[PDB]
């Protein structure tokens, strides 16, 4: 029911409980308290109501002043309905941040204080500060340069001289100026022309494509501009605004180490709440680890017996000294149970800490249970070196690191480091021939090594065959390969991508990546973003390089903070990554105060989704679906829920506006997880005045992004050499727990829905009627290839009319990516029913049918050129831990997809033989129905 | 000195295999329930903070109340004030155990599914030898057939 009993704490220490709605602002629970603490004791001793701000404890467990009075108390959700009166007192901007992060990140600030961590305390400080200047610094600047922060350009991947007609208006005026200009004209010409016409200065304005925050400037013509490009090409007339700078001002405003030749070892002492079989014994087996490669043979404890509190008290010694130990080295348990075998449980420790100190003393260590996969290996180095969060409930091994020496001990500094690794026609055909043309044989990596100045000089791109080959348990070879590193060239984009692989621990190298991805425009940037979060899980330390980068380009770039967010935020349930995650995302929100209160209210909308879509679950299974959606309507109408969901920036494109809720157009889909289909209207043109959103809860929507990540980038590539394929990339978003968002694309359909012999053929004709048909052929011709490459070079099957689209435009377009990488190869697939639209209805259209042929192998040939991107972007993706992207063998399907180990005539030959094919296997399928 | 027929080898690979994938979707269901209950544990320590610093509020009001109304009571003919003050008093005093009492009715659930969450990993940890044995044996048996020169497809239809 609405009431709920309200207990209210009084500053004199009165105390009072009535009733309130859930549905009033706190502003209303005032009035209401002081109307009733008049008639109780001490009200005289009270100052005023506007001199106190309410406190409450929030979900969260923290205490949080509420300065916005006009929220609903069921808005503010606090744990038990508890209201304090405090003063308005001390730094208040302080504390409403802090308290905001807390309820936005998911997990609260206070959860980073209780691990009394130093590494945790460091963190925050360092890269807090940071985060506050650089948003400082960019209060400063002008009009201009906060457009560029806040609404960066979206550019055709440019980056025909026509002249077509733009509708153009003013900022608070319903008059307009309709006038041609040319394709080739640059922004500020436009301006200029709608000044003279309002008279009949101006850089003092820009241009919103307005009904949206899409803002035209700089040095670029009218068709280079995503919004333009797309009106020109659909016929349609775009609708400008100009906007004067004071309008964009109001938004801004409102003992050495290598002395120690004692060998490495451990004291293990006990386990600690173990799960096991009676019968059975338990075993730690242990090993030391730099990236993949064992440092030296791996040592296993006795034979205990299985009990909840084992206890070992036993010494493991290493074949691998003190001073060996490299910077990254990696100490890997696993708790296993045999017979007189069962991994339970695992464990990995860096022996150096964040500040480079040599590890020292009794050390807890809170397991992970151990999953059988395929490889079935002993230990688990790739695995995370952060404790289990889950610290009263889980596994633990009790260790000791021995007291070395009487002073502490520090990895030497870069300076000891360069000191150690200066001082050191026939063999060319050797090396050559061993990089020129994956891993490397043993006989090979003596050589590669001996001829490492070698490659420095002619093999650069070679470095990380190089890092391969160095012996990371020996500290010379160590000291002589960072020496090499500090003065080795800078390497393209396409080789640092790999450098961040798990393959390469060292800082020095991560360090030499990062410094080599600083070139990347915030487009490419983009296009990367999803694997370069995923990176974060194989890095050892929190203040980190590519954390440091990432929050220089989300502080530099809103569109790329935003998405940073999203991609941290959707991760916030895995403990794993939980406290990473989290701090990243207080640095990133203490940098965006604006963004902050976009997030906000993205963050409310999607609670209140997760909360309706539960109740369209329930109901399915209990009524049919008519008075169920009405059911669904009634819930959205009430007052909390309605505002929650309407006015805020996409998710999916913070540029668009989702302004009003449509509520008799919102639905549910009839899939499994009865994902909402929620319909919106906004201030735009025509096609983008509506606009729709799938809110999905209890699917993983990870496989789909990458997925459509994957055609995004191939439609680049595709572009960037002048093939557009007409694609539809459309938005995906995870946003939580098996939650996120899908953007509706309109006026399109289910080709399985639309054949309800010609039935395609028919639907494009009703749709594009008399002139227009020819282009709706050439849309779906051309996107009909796009989509044949991008299955088929990613491996995706299951392709069927119930998940292939239409759109009225013609282009077609797949969904619902389930499956990818063969999870036996895919063949390339020609439907009949496609060839049949293509060839335009005719048996026999040879002309065309070649057009459509050379789409395929063109497109075919721009992923091949570009096929390394792919498998560095695919290797880093493992980190995420999909089901279908686990190994080596994932990997491989997409080199004999593209066969990249076959020349470009013979790969072009062999795709030529697989089109053939699967044109006769075209005819065979489509004869077999009824 | 390097230390059965097809058909049978075949009915085995079939058997194990189907064996295998079931003892993989028993599995796979505990691994649900190992991490919802990790994900419900974690919500109700963080309610017991919740709890906590609900209760660290309650007792400053008393702190309060003992401290400003001292200082002031003093003021006694109004005997009637005074115990209006205390019976208010009272009144936040027994709201306090009601709190404590939720609180304590909570840390008793999270002591359950704290011994719950206990048994699926020992569960999860029985089952474990059993689904990888049953996958290496699944992997001997498509060796041999392989070795013995057995078509992709016959393989195929066995798993399956
Ligand atoms: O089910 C509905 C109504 C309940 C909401 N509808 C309304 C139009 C046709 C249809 C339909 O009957 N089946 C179906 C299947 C998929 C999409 C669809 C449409 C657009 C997308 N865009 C991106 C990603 N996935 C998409 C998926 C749309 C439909």
């Amino acid at each position: 029911n609405q009431s709920v009993v309200v207990d209210f704490l009084l500053p004199t220490g009165v105390y009072l409980n009535f009733p309130v709605s859930r549905n009033a602002n706190l502003s209303t629970i005032k009035q209401l308290l002081w109307h009733r603490a008049q008639y109780e004791p001490l009200f005289h001793m009270l100052s005023g109501p506007e001199a106190y701000v309410f406190t409450c404890i929030n979900q969260t467990a923290e205490q949080q002043e509420l300065e916005d009075e006009q929220r609903r108390l069921c808005d503010v959700q606090p744990f038990l309905p508890v209201l304090r009166l405090v003063a308005r007192e001390g730094d208040r901007v302080k504390k409403l941040i802090n308290s905001q992060i807390s309820l936005l990140i998911g997990k609260g600030l206070h959860e980073f204080d209780s691990l009394c961590d130093p590494e945790v305390n460091d963190f925050r400080a360092k890269m807090c500060q940071f985060c506050e200047e650089a948003a400082a610094r960019r209060q400063q600047l002008g009009w201009e340069a906060w457009l560029q922060y806040s609404f960066p350009l979206q550019l055709e991947p440019s980056a025909p001289n026509r002249a077509l007609l733009v509708n153009v208006k003013f900022e608070g005026s319903e008059e307009s100026f309709t006038f041609q200009v040319s394709t080739k004209d640059v922004p500020l010409a436009l301006m200029a022309c709608a000044l003279r016409k309002k008279a009949t200065q101006p850089e003092d304005y820009t241009l919103q494509v307005n009904g949206r925050h899409e803002y035209l400037y700089g040095s670029y013509p009218l068709c280079q501009f995503q919004y333009i490009c797309s009106c020109l090409h659909s016929g349609l007339t775009p609708h400008l605004t100009m906007v004067h700078s004071s309008s964009i001002l109001a938004m801004r405003d409102e003992v050495s180490l290598w002395s120690l030749e004692q060998p490495f070892r451990i004291e293990l002492i006990q386990g600690s709440k173990v799960n096991a079989d009676e019968r059975m014994k338990l075993v730690v087996q242990a090993g030391l680890f730099h990236g993949n490669e064992m440092l030296c043979k791996t040592v296993s404890s006795s034979e205990v017996s299985v009990c909840s509190e084992p206890v070992w008290k036993q010494r493991l010694e290493f074949d691998i000294n003190i001073c060996d130990l490299p910077r990254m080295a990696r100490l890997c348990f696993a708790l296993y149970a045999v017979i007189e075998d069962c991994p339970i449980a695992w464990a990995n420790l860096m022996l150096f800490d964040y500040k480079d100190q040599l590890k020292t003393g009794e050390r807890c260590l809170y397991m992970w249970p151990s999953v059988p996969d395929e490889k079935g290996e002993l230990l688990n180095p790739t695995g995370t070196v952060r404790s289990n969060p889950n610290t009263d409930s889980a596994a633990a091994l009790l260790i000791c690191l021995p007291e070395v020496a009487p002073h502490p001990v520090y990895y030497p500094a870069l300076e000891k480091i360069l000191e150690l690794g200066r001082h050191s026609e026939e063999e060319q055909l050797q090396l050559r021939e061993i990089l020129e043309r994956g891993e490397l044989y043993e006989h090979e990596k003596d050589l590669v090594w001996k001829l490492r100045h070698e490659v420095q000089e002619h093999f650069p791109e070679a470095l990380a065959r190089l890092l391969l080959v160095t012996k990371w348990n020996k500290h010379e070879d160590v000291a002589q390969m960072l020496y090499l590193l500090c003065s080795w060239p800078e390497l393209p984009v396409l080789s640092a991508l790999e450098l961040l692989d798990f393959s390469f621990p060292d800082c020095h190298v991560g360090s030499f990546a990062i410094k080599s991805l600083r070139k990347l425009t915030d487009d490419e940037l983009f296009q990367y973003l999803l694997q370069l979060v995923q990176v974060l899980k194989y890095e050892s330390y929190l203040d980190c390089e590519l954390t440091k980068f990432l929050l220089d380009r989300a502080l530099a770039n809103r569109k790329i903070g935003h998405f940073l967010f999203w991609h941290l935020r959707s991760e916030m349930h895995v403990p794993s990554v939980a406290l990473r995650f989290g701090l990243i995302l207080e640095a990133y929100c203490r940098g965006s105060t604006h963004h902050m209160k976009v997030l906000m209210k993205q963050g409310e909308a999607l609670s209140k989704l997760k909360a309706l879509n539960d109740f369209v679950k329930l109901s399915s299974q209990k009524t049919p679906k008519p008075q169920t959606k009405e059911l669904m309507h009634l819930c959205m109408r009430q007052e909390a829920y309605l505002e929650a969901l309407s006015h805020l920036q996409s998710p999916l494109d913070p540029s668009t506006l989702l302004a009003e809720v449509c509520v008799e157009q919102c639905t549910f889909m009839d899939s499994k997880m009865k994902p909402l289909w929620i319909m919106y209207s906004n201030e735009e043109a025509g096609s983008g005045g509506s606009v729709g959103i799938i809110f999905k809860n209890g699917d993983d929507l990870r496989q789909d992004m990458l997925t459509l990540q994957m055609i995004q980038l191939m439609d680049v590539l595709w572009k960037q050499e002048g093939l557009d394929l007409r694609m539809t990339p459309y938005g995906c978003l995870p946003t939580g727990d098996r939650t996120g968002l899908i953007e509706v694309v309109l006026r399109s359909d289910t080709i399985a829905n639309i054949q309800l012999k010609d039935a395609l053929l028919n639907w494009l004709k009703s749709k594009n009627p008399g002139e227009a048909l020819d282009r709706a052929i050439e849309e779906f011709t051309l996107s009909c290839a796009g989509y044949c490459v991008a299955t088929y070079v990613l491996g995706i099957g299951d392709r069927h009319s119930d998940n292939i689209m239409i759109r009225e435009s013609g282009q077609l377009f797949h969904i619902d990516f389930g499956h990818f990488l063969g999870n036996e190869r895919v063949p390339f697939i020609l439907t009949y029913d496609f060839v049949h639209v293509i060839q335009q209805g005719k048996t026999n259209n040879s002309e065309k049918f070649e057009r459509f042929r050379g789409y395929c192998e063109r497109a075919y040939t721009i992923l091949r050129r570009h096929g390394l991107l792919f498998l560095h972007l695919f290797a880093l993706m493992r980190a995420a831990g999909l089901p279908e992207l686990s190994c080596s063998k994932d990997i491989q399907y997409l080199k004999d997809s593209l066969a990249l180990g076959k020349t470009e005539e013979e790969a072009l030959k062999h795709f030529r033989v697989k089109f053939n094919e699967a044109l006769r296997e075209s005819w065979k399928t489509k004869v077999n129905w009824l | 000195q390097q230390d059965d027929n097809i058909e049978a080898v075949g009915k085995k690979l079939h058997e194990y295999n189907t064996q295998f994938q079931e003892k993989s979707r028993e599995y796979d269901r505990l691994y649900e329930d190992y991490t919802r209950t990790s994900q419900e544990i974690q919500m109700k320590r963080t309610a017991i903070e919740a709890f906590n610093e609900t209760i660290k509020i309650f007792e400053e009001q008393c702190q309060t109340q003992e401290r400003y109304s001292k200082e002031y009571i003093e003021k006694f003919g109004n005997e009637t004030e005074i115990q209006r003050i205390m019976h208010n008093y009272e009144k936040l005093k027994s709201r306090i155990s009601e709190i404590v009492d939720s609180r304590r009715r909570l840390e008793e659930d999270l002591k359950k599914q704290a011994a719950e969450y206990r048994e699926i990993d020992k569960r999860m940890n029985s089952i474990k030898p059993d689904l990888i044995q049953l996958r290496k044996t699944r992997d001997q048996y498509l060796m041999w057939l392989t070795q013995k020169g057995v078509r992709q497809k016959k393989l195929n239809e066995w798993l399956g």
